[PDB]
């Protein structure tokens, strides 16, 4: 996750309707990779510049 | 419905385990009185400093 | 002016309060009943035998129900009537036979064919000593639909569910002989 | 039973009136529940949408929380920065994230000794 | 647990102690009966207590070691009641 916009369905439970299942809400969220380019993380300047360079990929393909 | 006013107000939000109106009352403690049942009555219905304290 | 009779088998028994007016009838049933069932063995796991006092009264009720005429008011009709009223007051506590049959399976060491025979025997006894179900039963579920809490939908299955559908119909006719005997007869004709 | 699986978590109880048995899980009912007189004929299944509905709530100060089972306990909004071996090592980040008012895990990962982690945790405390 | 598991399955299927191979799932060696299927799973819930997830999709050989960890010696509810029947219903007529 990176923002509100992608994580809101899982809060609602409306996401499980996409897989023909009844609504299925969650209680909380943890945010990993997203946090790594903060003002006050110890990750190096040139390192952060490499992280933002990474374009990324949606969920259908990540096993490439 | 885009209205802040309809949101329930509570003094402090927190310290709520996820498993679960009288003005002048008197409570008598015995040998048998339950610990949990005792603090429920003392804290009172309204979430406040008294609810926190107990 | 009552008289005690002890329907007994092994280590469990029920004391039956028999009126002295008809005891010569009931005492001869006691001897004839206490010989067809086999020898007691700890756990009482044998399906011919009862595991609980409730089952023992059920086994008696079933035996008396086989010796009654539906039309001809015989000698055994006032014997069966005061075996029900004892069984209904001691072990049913104003519940249905099924809610009792539930408890026996999960509390005691009873099995499916052990509890199915009890339901047959009781309901047979209710009709043979004529006391039909005319009371609007105190159903928890159906009180809750009258109040407006619960809503009910009945669904009906189809072909594919079992290898043998007929065994359910046999188990139905065996247990519910006195209830569906008119319905089965009508469909067959 | 098949129907029960298709809408488990919609607050729908299935009662099999054909056969008398007992469900250990108590997912679905048998013949009894119909005929029962006690509070064991009226058993409601959970509705996941209605039980675990995300809410809003305000302070006396008037700050808004996403009210969920998790947020209820911690008295903070239910977003945590998890344990990350390079990222969550420094006390300086753990503290400032908690100073933002959001829960975070210190990672033992980048620490080698009872001695070393103690001085790290003490550095967190001094700043929060 | 490997012997006790085999006996509980063999007794319910009305089949011999060698006609059941251990390297076979519970839904396999039942005739898709399902009521026979969950009746076996109902027995294993009573016998051992805690079951894995979809136990009727992992072979009895594989499923034996999972119980073997948390199980030790003591028969329990279901097996004792079946041995209670075996001597009582059959013909050790005098000796219990």
């Amino acid at each position: 996750f990176g923002s509100a916009d992608d994580t809101y369905p899982y809060l609602t439970g409306e996401w499980s309707t996409k897989f023909d299942y009844p609504p299925m809400p969650f209680d909380g969220f943890l945010f990993g990779s997203r946090v790594m380019i903060a003002k006050e993380v110890k990750t190096s300047p040139d390192a952060k510049k490499c992280i933002a360079a990474c374009t990324g990929v949606p969920d259908d393909k990540w096993e490439q | 419905g885009d209205d802040e006013s309809k949101i329930p107000a509570v003094e402090y939000f927190g310290g709520e385990s996820p498993v679960d109106s009288e003005d002048s009352a008197v409570f008598k403690a015995t040998s048998s009185t339950d610990e949990e049942s005792w603090f429920k009555a003392l804290a009172g219905s309204e979430i406040n400093w008294r609810h926190a304290s107990f | 002016s009552t008289r005690p009779l002890t329907l007994s088998h092994g280590s469990l028994e029920h004391v039956l309060l028999v009126p002295t007016a008809s005891f010569f009838i009931a005492s001869q049933l006691q001897e004839q009943f206490n010989k067809i069932l086999p020898e007691p063995t700890e756990g009482f796991a044998a399906d011919d035998e009862p595991t609980t006092p409730a089952e023992l009264v059920g086994k008696f009720l079933g035996y008396v129900s086989s010796l009654v005429e539906p039309s001809k008011v015989g000698q055994f009709d006032q014997v069966l009537n005061l075996c029900l009223t004892e069984f209904e007051n001691c072990y049913l506590e104003g519940n249905d036979i099924h809610a009792l049959a539930a408890k026996l399976l999960q509390e005691n060491d009873t099995t499916l064919v052990k509890t199915k025979e009890l339901i047959k025997n009781y309901i047979t006894a209710r009709i043979m000593a004529k006391r039909p179900f005319d009371k609007k039963s105190n159903s928890a579920l159906f009180r809750a639909v009258g109040e407006g809490n619960a809503q009910l939908v009945a669904i009906f299955g189809g072909q594919g569910n079992t290898d043998d559908y007929f065994e359910e119909l046999r188990d139905l006719y065996q247990t519910y002989h006195v209830l569906v005997g008119d319905l089965i007869k009508f469909s067959a004709e | 039973v098949l129907t029960h699986r298709n809408k488990d978590g919609t607050g729908v109880r299935v009662i099999v009136a054909g056969t008398l048995d007992i469900n250990p899980d108590d997912d679905y009912g048998f013949k009894q529940e119909i005929f029962d007189v006690t509070s064991n004929g009226l058993k409601k299944n959970p509705n996941w949408l209605e039980e675990y509905h995300p809410k809003l709530i305000k302070n006396k100060s008037g700050k808004i929380f996403v009210e969920t089972k998790f947020s209820k306990l911690i008295g903070r909004p239910p977003l945590l920065v998890p344990g990350m071996t390079p990222c969550t090592v420094s006390p300086d980040f753990v503290a400032a994230t908690t100073n933002a008012g959001y829960t975070i895990e210190l990672a033992g990962g980048g620490y080698f000794s009872a001695a070393g982690m103690t001085a790290a945790i003490d550095s967190v405390v001094s700043q929060i | 647990a490997s012997l006790l598991l085999h006996v509980l399955v063999a007794h319910k299927l009305k089949k011999s102690l060698d006609s059941i191979p251990m390297s076979k799932t519970i839904k396999d060696l039942v005739g898709g009966k399902s009521t026979v299927q969950n009746e076996i799973l109902g027995d294993l819930g009573k016998e051992f207590g805690t079951t894995p997830e979809k136990p009727e999709e992992t072979p009895l050989e594989e499923l034996a070691e999972t119980f073997q960890d948390t199980f030790s010696g003591a028969l329990g509810k279901q097996s004792s009641s079946l041995l209670s029947r075996l001597i009582s219903s059959k013909m050790p007529g005098g000796f219990t």
